[PDB]
RNA sequence: AAUCU
């Protein structure tokens, strides 16, 4: 499974991924399934931010890549494909200038435009259960909530949609070819994943 | 305000006691978050504030130093000696509250006591 | 401090956001901006080759 | 009292009976760990000096 | 009426 991983995605997103599992303090080995879910994460949070850029007001205008001047402001600033340190520091400089709120946990993006965070999730079971353990683990939250389902149907707070469809269908074009590539390995069934092993690793000297 | 000077046989014990009191409320380990938001309120990280009282030092302490230049390093040191607790071992005649032995050297001797009455306010425990 | 990264990598992160909220609501204007990405940019171009 | 040659007397041999009586009934890694000192204070060497 | 290095 970790073959088919690094196979896929760029090495990019699979460097961020090894290096925020080994800060976990996990092993690869052991725990395998995470990765995948780790590098899908990273890459639609990627997706989500390229292709965006902002104008004088919010409300992104889009292109297919940056022009060369000094209107380099894009709406949407990352924070999971960061260090802890770096990302809480982004966090709490954006808390003090705007006055916003602090979350207790760190969302994945900040966008400009609504001015409040985003935490991205993506899911092999459908939403409305899991949109329910994002609500009431983000609790007492402004931060808007975006969640996408392998199958191709999203959901979000407020019927609220912060961006295109265009690019919300690119992420499902993206998540879709991922799952019914991963039907062709026969590596879909070991999907259904949870935190296990005993990590109380014995000491040895 | 100050007092005569009675000379006399005094007997002094040895015992711990306190230097800097500090605030009562911190416990010592939300002291130091407490120095952290007030001076270096982007680096904090993930601790957020919870009781009461810190709110209430903070913002004191954030409206005061405002904009100031003389270094956050000895910001964090002042603060510390104002807040987190400091004990030491001394020997002692009379009493023991922090504000009574700063001034230990002037108030009791070997032969000789001088009476002495500090001019700031005072804790009710003490009394 | 702590950390696994470089610390021209933190250093230069660092920059970029500092720079990023004080345009938004602040003190830096757009040239300053660009010029100070510029030359975070040539920082890269010399760390990671 | 003092003790004359106090610190010629004392062997580390010694120390590592004491150190493995002091971890009886504890994880090897602590028992080894804490082993290693004496042995390396009983197989040392010393500089003589400037000459 | 005290138990914090």
């Amino acid at each position: 499974m970790e073959d088919f991983v690094r196979q896929c995605f760029n090495p990019m997103i699979v460097e961020l991924a090894e290096k925020a599992m080994k800060e976990y303090g996990e092993d690869l080995k052991i725990e395998t399934n995470k990765f995948a879910a780790i590098c899908t994460h990273l890459e639609v949070c990627f997706m989500y931010s390229d292709f965006h850029f902002i104008n004088e007001q919010g409300e992104s205008i889009v292109v297919e890549l940056d022009d060369p001047n000094a209107l380099l402001k894009h709406r949407f600033e990352i924070i999971e494909g960061r260090d802890r340190t770096m990302a809480w520091t982004v966090v709490n400089s954006i808390c003090n200038t705007t006055g916003a709120e602090k979350p207790k946990f760190l969302p994945d993006l900040y966008d400009y435009k609504e001015n409040r965070f985003i935490e991205i999730g993506v899911t092999r079971r459908e939403v409305h259960i899991y949109y329910l353990e994002k609500a009431n683990k983000i609790k007492s939250e402004n931060t808007h909530i975006h969640i996408f389902s392998f199958t191709g149907e999203e959901m979000a707070t407020k019927a609220d949609y912060t961006l295109d469809e265009e690019s919300r269908a690119r992420i499902k074009t993206r998540l879709f070819t991922i799952r019914q590539e991963m039907a062709n390995r026969g590596l879909w069934d070991s999907f259904r994943q949870s935190e296990r092993g005993e990590e109380t690793i014995e000491e040895r000297f | 305000t100050f007092g005569p000077v009675h000379f006399r046989n005094q007997v002094k014990i040895r015992r711990r006691v306190d230097i800097n009191p500090g605030h009562a409320d911190l416990s010592a380990k939300e002291a130091q978050d407490v120095i952290m938001e007030v001076v270096f309120p982007n680096e904090v990280g993930a601790r957020i504030l919870t009781s009461e009282s810190q709110l209430t030092i903070t913002k004191e302490k954030k409206e005061e130093l405002q904009d100031c230049k003389i270094s956050p390093l000895m910001v964090a040191y002042m603060l510390e000696r104002e807040l987190v607790r400091k004990t030491r071992f001394l020997p002692v005649a009379g009493g023991t509250s922090s504000v009574y032995i700063e001034v230990l050297h002037l108030t009791q001797g070997t032969c000789w006591e001088q009476m002495y009455t500090p001019g700031g306010e005072v804790r009710n425990d003490d009394v | 401090p702590v950390g696994i990264s470089s610390m021209v990598e933190a250093m230069v992160s660092r920059a970029r956001i500092d720079a990023r909220i004080d345009f938004e609501s602040g003190r830096i204007k757009k040239e300053e901006f660009a010029e100070i990405m510029k030359i975070c940019s040539t920082i890269e171009e010399l760390r990671r080759q | 009292g003092d003790n004359t040659k106090w610190n010629e007397n004392q062997n580390p041999r010694m120390f590592l009976a004491m150190i493995t009586y002091i971890t009886k009934n504890q994880p090897e890694w602590f028992r080894n760990v804490l082993s290693i000192a004496p042995i390396m204070f009983s197989n040392k060497m010393a500089r003589l000096g400037k000459g």
